[PDB]
């Protein structure tokens, strides 16, 4: 009867139900990232369950305000709930202080937004880690926030099922020299190395930035570079 | 009340006259008009000092909330904008004529004019006031841009004196503020070293002749200033 509520501790400090809805975020599809001193990319590899999907479907990579998107991972429904609320906090930052909001910022309140839910009794936590790349006035950034809330910076990043081996791709980079084209080149090509083949037959990776190139907006690429 | 804002290369400087009058009495003759929001964004009020020094308050307390949360400066533009959401928000039951100015460094110095009706409007230098009708030709005239800090200043102080010498309004001190990459720099000139006024311009020693003697002649001589 230990892990039944987010409210409720274990003996050892540990809350259950948090660490549960971090399961959901590690058997997901792979995300990776990386912040370069141009900007930001992130890729994620969307995994269909069906031949006949439209390309398109089931985005995981939102934008949140001219400079920022949210790529999510894990469950992509209570994801978007993170996408409305950070995009009602960039809305917020423009229309009240007039201003982009900082990346920092952005991310911060995503994770208050999540670890709220962690609680109280009556909602769950969120299956989803978001990532957050921004390039506002605070340079390039990329955060995540994890369904238990807590928010870390981050040169490059991984989630989900090939996280591990993702991280050992990506530690393999050269983040003070690395630059947003060569970056989608390489986080796309992880996530082939990383996914799986005899398990999830159908997929694309699902690619955006934000950058020098991009005039600092967030963006998915183009699919020429992929 | 006579408030103004300037913009010279790299910041602002803030005038105000010291005045409160309830019609035609001084309330208060040594007023700070200039209201500190952060360390280098300050408002100029004008209208209803209740109204102006609530919302002074409410906003400098938002913004400093608010720069402590995003670990950073804080833009005039935000300043102005929340200034501007509030005496919008109260257009109705409030008077209030805010300037808003300030240095951050994205910007530099900047200067937005939020009058009555909760219009924001950036500009190179801002009046408001009742006196400041009397400093539109003054600007108009003698207002060239691209002075110097110290040029500025003693720019706003004439102005202000200027405006505060016909407005009855207007009166008392004045206090300036520079706001810059620096250190803020007030200064209060008191009315008895202002750089004009009336009393003091050589071309208003002479009276008016009114008052003349009973003569023979149509001739005007000047005005009876003794019985015999």
């Amino acid at each position: 009867g230990h892990d039944q509520s987010t409210d409720v501790f274990s003996a050892e400090g540990r809350v259950f139900q948090v660490e549960y809805a971090g399961k959901a975020v590690d058997n997901s599809s792979t995300a990776v990232a990386a912040c370069c001193k141009d900007g930001v990319v992130v890729a994620v590899e969307k995994v269909h369950t069906s031949r006949m999907l439209e390309k398109g479907s089931n985005n995981r990579i939102h934008a949140v305000d001219r400079q920022a998107g949210i790529c999510i991972c894990g469950l992509l429904p209570d994801g978007r709930a993170i996408v409305s609320r950070a995009r009602q906090e960039a809305e917020n930052s423009r229309d009240i202080f007039a201003t982009p909001i900082r990346g920092s910022v952005l991310a911060n309140r995503v994770g208050e937004f999540m670890h709220a839910y962690t609680t109280h009794f009556a909602y769950r936590p969120f299956g989803c880690s978001a990532i957050i790349a921004s390039y506002a006035d605070d340079g390039p950034q990329l955060f995540v926030s994890d369904p238990s809330g807590t928010v870390a910076g981050y040169y490059g990043v991984a989630l989900g099922k090939a996280k591990t081996v993702a991280k050992s791709e990506l530690e393999k980079l050269d983040f003070s020299s690395l630059t947003c084209d060569e970056a989608v080149g390489k986080l796309a090509s992880i996530l082939h190395e990383v996914h799986d083949k005899q398990k999830d037959k159908l997929y694309e990776v699902e690619v955006a930035w934000v950058c020098d190139k991009s005039d600092r907006k967030f963006v998915h690429v183009p699919a020429d570079m992929v | 009340t006579t408030i103004l804002a300037v913009s010279y290369n790299g910041g602002v400087v803030l005038a105000a006259d010291s005045r409160t009058s309830s019609g035609t009495y001084v309330v208060n003759r040594a007023s700070n008009k200039l209201t500190k929001l952060t360390k280098k964004i300050y408002c100029c009020r004008s209208g209803s000092a209740a109204d102006t020094q609530a919302l002074a308050e409410r906003v400098s307390n938002y913004l400093g909330s608010y720069q402590t949360d995003i670990g950073a400066g804080v833009n005039v533009a935000t300043a102005a904008n929340l200034f501007q959401k509030m005496c919008y928000m109260n257009r109705w039951n409030i008077s209030a004529g805010i300037i808003v100015a300030g240095y951050d460094p994205i910007n530099g110095g900047s200067v937005y004019s939020i009058p009555s009706g909760g219009s924001c409007v950036k500009l190179d230098y801002a009046l408001g006031g009742s006196g400041s009708i009397f400093l539109y030709s003054f600007f108009d005239a003698n207002y060239k841009p691209g002075m110097s800090k110290s040029e500025c200043v003693a720019f706003c102080q004439r102005a202000v004196a200027h405006a505060y010498s016909r407005d009855g309004s207007s009166g008392g001190l004045i206090r300036t503020i520079t706001l810059d990459a620096d250190e803020p720099e007030d200064q209060t000139i008191p009315w008895n070293r202002s750089p004009y006024c009336m009393e003091k311009d050589p071309k208003y020693v002479t009276q008016a002749t009114q008052n003349q003697p009973f003569s023979s002649s149509a001739k005007i001589t000047g005005n009876r200033m003794s019985s015999t």
